[PDB]
């Protein structure tokens, strides 16, 4: 009788007789919240895969009272890499799980039982494995206990030997040294190899209270049978059976799968169903697909959390709605999620949208479809994007839109033409109304064709950079002309424009003869820094030819400094004549580490010591909140004053070119 | 969406011993996803074609299934007195089950 | 920080548009108003927009969470001192608390042990453990605590969080249970029930022989001394 | 084979009332098959309605019946359960049990419940 995949019993005391048959109960066991107020005893119970929890059971005072039979607690999945759990058990008086023999995975916890005692009579040493993360705190202190077994065996304790029992009746059960890692029955015999805590008879495969590799027809075999699976992590299954499982019901739940032998609920990572839903999983190179179904037909990404479950996926069956006004790095947020879907079924709403700059974030959108579409036959819709200054409609990329139109309207900052260029990938030309685009209120501020600024001197320090640009004379005699710098740090030179990037407006200069530039302030030395300027145009006389000015990305490093000195110096002695020394790359290199130097000096024996008679002694000399780092920092700004030339004790000096160790 | 099976004919009007073979096409592909059911007056529909093709046992030899993808076809070698009855597809590779509208064999 | 959602002119005129929101804290006051989306077709003539007052909405109360680290000390015999820390989630106003302190046997056995063969007789006097302590916070809503073989003896905290037992038994274990109620409790039920375990001090001079030793001469070379028995020793002679 | 699907008698039912129908597996393991239903009324014909898993007790159900069909289990008793709530005369049809087979085919049925709404 296997009871499953989980129990979870609470609140009632008489709903704990969902284990009036159960001998092995399939996935975890909770009892949690029960007031007792006749008892109940399970003796049927043997076997529990994964872990087993009880919490604040009243009138509970020995576990042996519930499962005087249980064996093995294997652990399959834990509960937070615990397999068995006690928690503020009030009344309950020892662990009375007499023939418990082994715990096959995690560790234990028991905690806040102010009247358990016979904890250090266990040695769990030998029913489990990772005696060492185990958790026992806050239970009865044994000073005020008084453990003592009935009148049986003892084993070793640390560097204590003494006698080991379960319950004040009950001792703690061991096997014989001749059996080693194998079995025993209570009577001393071994158990086949297979078998598992303790036996109906000895050596057999059939009479095992547990198997300790998997299970079928009443044998512990090593391996599942060629046509049966290994299902949950014990027992082993037909394929009939894992096609009628289904996990837990959500918008994309289907049966389970079979795999390398396994019957799990999932295809695992790197690996998608073969065929039309079928029972097994093929490699998918590279990349594998996600197509994400949801039951909402139009989803609505107005958040940041409702794109997360975006995530991962390639195809999306439905709508997509996206409604952004607020957010900063969402440019590059949405990529994560939504970077990697390639073909929308529906349509694709672009409402309200006023963080958005650019779609860019939607990579790899290669096909919208329109299996459904807004009213007027719509399958790409826009509207009041304050700030849209360009589509993911670079001349790079593909697209196509099977079905429906394209409305764009209230866009300002959206060039008419990037709309026109998109329907020539998109295919839609001439498909749309004349409403539909309208170079009314789009387009507005739109200010498409840019000239270039160009930079004529750059001179750099170790934290100051100088850079000046030519004088730029606007379109129109009237403009009101005034320039912007950007610069950042920038590591390397993949960089996008405005963003963590400082500003300052620099003004025109008044004589003719002087060019406009900028002085940066304080810079790290030996920094890649990320510089462009953009040009301020105000326009009395607005649009005719809306016209910009910027500059290329000008990437300018400062000069190198003295380093910082080598972190962390440790050393130790392998061997006579020899002495190893490590330590760590200094805090600020500044530049190139290219090298470090290393000097060694003999240092003389103690003064003294040669002088005292050492006979009258008694011992002879041997040998072999926190603003700390603020503290620290006052003598490190000290070792820049005093630097190294390289080239009564000598010293000698090597050069260590790569490492840090020598 | 769905998966809608489209089953012509309707109702085919036969004599016992005359040879029949009955359609059901399908929206999507199916490939081999698709089952087939018998259903006699004031009864259950019982189980004839495993995956388009694969028969059961237990039903006679006259029963055969056809076709892998979007088009299937159910043939019966001489009907039998039996054999009058309404006979469904079913939908098998993308959830929900949906079934075909059912073709009746009559009496001619 | 705003939270802001869009949402649309219902199609049916009859209907009026309205919101949903989703997942709010219990009993917390939320500024809410309303700002209308005017696309003109015809740009100026009369800039309008429309905005709503900035409404103050309270969710509803809940169960309390259970009160925290409770701590428990004896400056004197039959008094018990204990201070606690407000719960986590109040879900209004914590109005008061109900603590129960309950007798417990003297341990099981002890009376059958014969302590004159023993040598020791007893005396007495990368992490994420928050999110595993969550999860048993979590089982502490599906039961709650309605106010009114050892009977509980019941009192109410009206404001601070510490309180004073009187009248207890001289070295005695207690268990305090303790619960945090609120203005809502009386229909929502009072909170779960953080438990500790405390002993009271020792009745001074209480277990010495309380008369003088008498002797009596019997068989053999032999005296039989015999005294009286301390009527209330400090937990049991 | 000794499998056979043994369903609840024939209901005649007002509009607007719940109503669930039984059916007790026998001659085979239960907790090995899932249980299907499916309607079969006049107009659509055969309508597969949801099914249950009898080891793990989870569902799926088709989109035109979620709210309005609700599929439980038995593992004791062996028996499936399909409850329907606020009938309607479109409702009113004969409701089959499946089970013996898997997620994707229906081996063997049950005799059928009819369910009329006056
Ligand atoms: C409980 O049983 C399990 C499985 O029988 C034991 O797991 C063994 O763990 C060691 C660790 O290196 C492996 O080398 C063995 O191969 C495992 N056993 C098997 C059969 O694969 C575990 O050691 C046992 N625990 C105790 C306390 O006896
Ligand atoms: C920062 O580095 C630049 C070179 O990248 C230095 O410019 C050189 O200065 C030396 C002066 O000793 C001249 O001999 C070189 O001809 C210069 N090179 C170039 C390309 O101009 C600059 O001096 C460095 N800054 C400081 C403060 O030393
Ligand atoms: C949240 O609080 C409001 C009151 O602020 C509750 O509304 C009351 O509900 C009770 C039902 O027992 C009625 O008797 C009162 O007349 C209602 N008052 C008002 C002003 O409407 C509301 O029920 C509470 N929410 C929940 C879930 O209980
Ligand atoms: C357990 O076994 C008994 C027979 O001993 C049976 O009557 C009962 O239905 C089974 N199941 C439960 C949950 O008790
Ligand atoms: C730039 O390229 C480097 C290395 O190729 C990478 O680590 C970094 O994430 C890239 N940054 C951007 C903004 O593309
Ligand atoms: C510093 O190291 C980088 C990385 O190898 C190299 O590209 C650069 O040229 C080096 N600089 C000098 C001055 O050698
Ligand atoms: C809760 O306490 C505040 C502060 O004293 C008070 O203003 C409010 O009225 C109280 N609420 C109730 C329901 O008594």
């Amino acid at each position: 009788e296997i009871c499953g995949p989980g129990i979870d019993i609470r609140n009632d005391y008489q709903q704990l007789k969902r284990l009036e048959n159960c001998t092995v109960i399939e996935g975890y066991l909770h009892i949690l919240l029960i007031s007792k107020a006749r008892s109940y005893r399970f003796p049927k119970l043997t076997v529990i895969t994964e872990y087993l929890l009880l919490f604040r059971v009243a009138g509970l005072e020995s576990l042996g009272d519930l499962f005087p039979n249980l064996t093995v607690i294997r652990g399959w999945k834990l509960f937070y890499n615990y397999a068995l759990v006690i928690f503020e058990m009030t009344n309950l008086k020892d662990i009375g799980l007499y023939n418990l023999r082994n715990i096959t995975r995690g560790a234990i916890r028991i905690e806040k039982n102010a009247d358990l005692c016979y904890l250090s009579t266990v040695d769990w040493s030998l029913i489990l494995d990772a005696v060492s993360n185990n958790y026992i705190v806050g239970n009865k202190p044994p000073k005020e206990c008084g453990d003592l077994c009935p009148g049986c065996e003892k084993t070793t304790i640390n560097n204590e030997y003494n006698y080991r029992c379960w319950t004040t009746n009950r001792c703690q059960k061991m096997c014989p040294s001749t059996c080693g890692k194998r079995a025993c029955t209570e009577n001393n015999e071994c158990c086949h190899p297979e078998c598992l805590g303790s036996c109906s008879a000895p050596d057999n495969d059939t009479a095992c209270v547990a198997c300790r590799h998997y299970y079928y027809a009443g044998v512990c075999v090593p391996a599942c049978p060629p046509n049966t699976y290994r299902f949950e992590g014990w027992r082993c299954v037909d394929r009939d059976f894992c096609a009628n499982i289904l996990s837990a019901e959500s918008s994309d739940s289907e049966g389970f799968v079979i795999h390398d032998g396994e019957c799990m609920q999932e295809c695992p990572s790197g690996f998608i169903r073969n065929g039309s839903q079928s029972m097994y999983c093929i490699p998918c190179e590279g990349p594998c697909p996600k197509v994400c179904e949801e039951e909402k037909k139009t989803k609505t990404i107005d958040s940041v959390t409702s794109a997360q479950m975006l995530q991962g996926c390639t195809i999306f069956k439905g709508n997509l709605l996206i409604n952004i006004r607020r957010g900063n790095n969402i440019a590059s947020e949405l990529e994560n999620f939504m970077g990697l879907i390639e073909v929308v079924t529906g349509y694709v709403k672009i409402r309200h949208s006023h963080a958005l700059v650019s779609l860019s974030f939607l990579k790899n959108l290669r096909l919208i479809l329109g299996e459904e579409q807004l009213e007027g036959n719509y399958s790409f819709y826009v509207l009041d994007n304050q700030n849209l200054q360009q589509l993911w409609d670079w001349d790079h990329r593909n697209l196509t839109i099977k079905a429906g139109k394209m409305y764009f309207a209230f866009n300002p900052k959206l060039c008419v033409s990037e709309i026109y260029r998109m329907e020539e990938v998109t295919g839609t030309k001439g498909r749309q109304s004349k409403g539909d685009i309208n170079t009314r209120n789009n387009g507005e501020r739109a200010s498409c064709e840019s000239d270039v600024l160009h930079f004529t001197s750059t001179t750099t320090s170790k934290n100051r950079i100088i850079i000046t640009w030519h004088r730029y004379r606007p379109p129109d005699y009237r403009d009101l002309i005034s320039f912007t710098v950007y610069y950042k740090e920038a590591p390397f030179k993949n960089v996008t424009e405005y963003n963590s990037w400082n500003m300052v407006d620099v003004d025109l200069p008044p004589n003719k003869d002087v060019e406009p530039g900028i002085l940066l302030h304080g810079l790290k030395p030996w920094t890649q820094y990320a510089v462009y300027v953009k040009a301020v145009t105000l326009t009395m006389v607005e649009n005719d030819h809306i016209r910009g000015a910027k500059s290329e990305i000008l990437y300018i490093r400062t000069n190198a400094s003295v380093p910082s000195i080598p972190l962390d110096v440790l050393s130790a002695s392998n061997s006579s004549s020899q002495l190893i020394v490590k330590w760590n790359p200094p805090s600020l290199p500044n530049g190139n580490l290219s090298y470090y130097i290393v000097r060694w000096q003999r240092q003389p024996q103690d003064g003294y010591l040669y002088r005292h008679n050492y006979c009258s002694k008694d011992k002879i000399p041997i040998r072999k909140e926190k603003e700390e780092a603020e503290y620290r920092k006052v003598f490190e700004n000290f070792l820049h004053n005093s630097i190294f030339v390289p080239r009564e004790y000598p010293f000698f000096e090597s050069r260590v070119d790569n490492k840090e160790r020598t | 969406g769905d998966i809608v099976l489209t089953q012509s004919p309707a109702t085919l009007s036969v004599t016992p011993g005359d040879s029949v073979s009955l359609s059901c096409r399908a929206s999507q592909t199916i490939s081999n996803n698709l089952h087939w059911y018998q259903q006699k007056s004031h009864e259950s529909p019982r189980l004839l074609i495993k995956y388009a093709s694969q028969s059961i046992s237990g039903i006679p030899s006259r029963f055969s299934g056809s076709g892998s993808g979007t088009d299937f076809t159910l043939s019966i070698n001489s009907v039998e007195t039996e054999d009058f009855g309404m006979y469904f597809c079913q939908q098998s590779n993308s959830w929900p089950r949906t079934f075909g509208a059912g073709t009746k064999l009559e009496l001619k | 920080s705003w939270n802001m959602v869009d949402v649309d002119l219902p199609p049916n005129k009859d209907v009026e548009p309205g919101i949903l929101l989703h997942g709010l804290k219990p009993w917390t006051q939320y500024a809410v108003y309303v700002k209308a989306v005017t696309l003109t077709m015809v740009e100026n003539d009369h800039i309008r927009g429309a905005k709503s007052e900035i409404l103050y909405i309270r969710t509803n109360a809940s169960v309390p969470s259970i009160p925290l680290d409770v701590l428990s000390a004896s400056n004197s015999s039959s008094q018990l001192i204990v201070k606690w820390n407000p719960p986590s989630l109040p879900n209004g106003n914590l109005s008061y608390y109900i603590v129960r302190w309950q007798r417990q046997p003297q341990d099981g056995y002890l009376y059958r042990h014969n302590y004159c063969s023993k040598d020791k007789i007893p005396i007495r006097k990368e992490k994420e453990e928050a999110e595993y302590r969550k999860v048993f916070e979590n089982f502490l809503h599906n039961s709650i605590f309605v106010p009114r073989e050892y009977p509980f003896f019941e009192s109410r905290v009206d404001n601070k969080e510490r309180t004073v037992i009187s009248n207890l038994r001289p070295f005695t274990l207690y268990r305090i249970d303790i619960h945090s109620c609120n203005h809502e409790a009386e229909k929502l039920g009072c909170s779960a029930s953080n438990f500790v375990f405390a002993r009271t001090m020792p009745a001074e001079g209480a277990d010495d022989i309380p008369g003088p030793v008498t002797w009596e001469p019997r068989p053999e070379n032999s005296i039989f001394l015999k005294w009286p028995e301390p009527e209330n020793p400090n937990g049991l002679i | 084979t000794q499998v056979q699907l043994q369903q609840s008698g024939p209901d005649v039912v007002r509009p607007g009332v719940s109503v669930k129908i039984s059916c007790k597996g026998s001659g085979y393991t239960f907790t090995d098959y899932a249980i299907h239903w499916v309607k079969q009324s006049h107009a659509k014909s055969l309508e597969w309605i949801g099914v249950i898993s009898t080891y793990n007790g989870n569902t799926k159900y088709n989109q035109k019946f979620k709210g309005k069909a609700a599929i439980t289990v038995d593992k004791s008793s062996s028996t499936a359960y399909l409850e329907l709530a606020r009938l309607t005369s479109e409702d009113s049809a004969i409701y089959y049990c499946a089970s013996y087979g898997d997620l994707y085919v229906m081996d063997y049925w049950g005799q059928g419940t009819s369910v009329t709404v006056s």
